[PDB]
């Protein structure tokens, strides 16, 4: 049975409720399995839903899900419709947002249960969206070319000097330039003023690491 | 149909009562049926869980 998606959608639920992330030993302290037991369920699941480090194991938590970015969606669309400036803690929005504040409405539900996902509440979906989609990460810089070359950019740049396809799980190419790393203290200073703290950042980093293989 | 927000919490007090520190296992199980008001179909749900 360490296949069931009812288990490993609680994984995902306890790591999301402690900030996306947890080291196996307190894991363990929350959910009814032996060690072995919650190995084999975190290495069947496999990297598209948990990403384990021998950092002192430690887990992340991910997921496949996406937000729409439609500015106006005319359905049918089968990704998450929610608003992402308040998930970042920035919506200044009565409401009169034309993005859905209501985080667990029926149409995000039925989105949720496609992903075995029904179980998280709206607190722990934001914290696993953060980490997982590349739509809640600030903008990259498109005068950035790669390292040691063109005086950076143009340009404080408020933008990121990382590879693209590497926020996006798809840096396929030998020749690559850019950046893949994320734990720099200038990208860490944007990634804050967007509502990005460093452990997120650490969370995200550990996930496109675990895609680029 | 979806509970209002003191149906659900009266629901978890409920079910914190009986589930003494399962917390998340309270809570799992009240958004995976959002439109359950009965204790008892909640509870049968809690238990069938194995872990
Ligand atoms: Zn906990
Ligand atoms: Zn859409
Ligand atoms: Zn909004
Ligand atoms: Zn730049
Ligand atoms: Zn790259």
């Amino acid at each position: 049975n360490a296949a069931d998606p009812e288990v490993c959608c609680f994984i995902t639920k306890i790591l999301c409720a402690h900030g996306g992330r947890m080291a196996l030993d307190a894991l363990l302290q929350e959910i009814a399995l032996s060690e072995p037991q919650l190995c084999e369920v975190l290495q069947v699941a496999g990297p598209d839903r948990f990403v384990v480090l021998e950092t002192t194991r430690s887990v992340v938590a991910t997921t496949r899900a996406r937000v729409c970015r439609r500015k106006y969606c005319q359905r049918p669309c089968d990704n998450l419709h929610l608003c992402k400036l308040n998930l970042l803690g920035r919506c200044n929005y009565r409401n009169l947002c034309k993005y859905s504040h209501e985080v667990l409405s029926e149409e995000n539900f039925k989105v949720l249960k496609n992903h075995e996902l029904s179980g998280l509440n709206k607190e722990e979906l934001a914290v696993l969206l953060l980490q997982s989609d590349p739509f809640f990460m600030p903008e990259i810089c498109k005068s950035y070319k790669g390292e040691g070359r063109q005086q950076i950019c143009n340009q404080p740049c408020s933008r990121l000097h990382i590879c693209d396809h590497f926020t996006r799980g798809n840096c396929r190419f030998p020749n690559c330039l850019r950046s893949h790393n994320l734990m720099d203290r200038k990208v860490l200073a944007i990634m804050r003023e967007h509502g990005l703290n460093p452990d997120v950042v650490q969370n995200i980093q550990d996930i496109c690491n675990s895609k680029h293989m | 149909g979806i509970r209002k927000t003191r149906e659900t919490e009266r629901l978890r007090r409920q079910l914190l009562e009986v589930f003494w520190g399962q917390d998340h296992k309270v809570d799992f199980i009240l958004q995976r049926e959002p439109y359950c008001r009965d204790i008892n179909q909640l509870s049968e749900a809690l238990l069938s869980l194995n872990f």
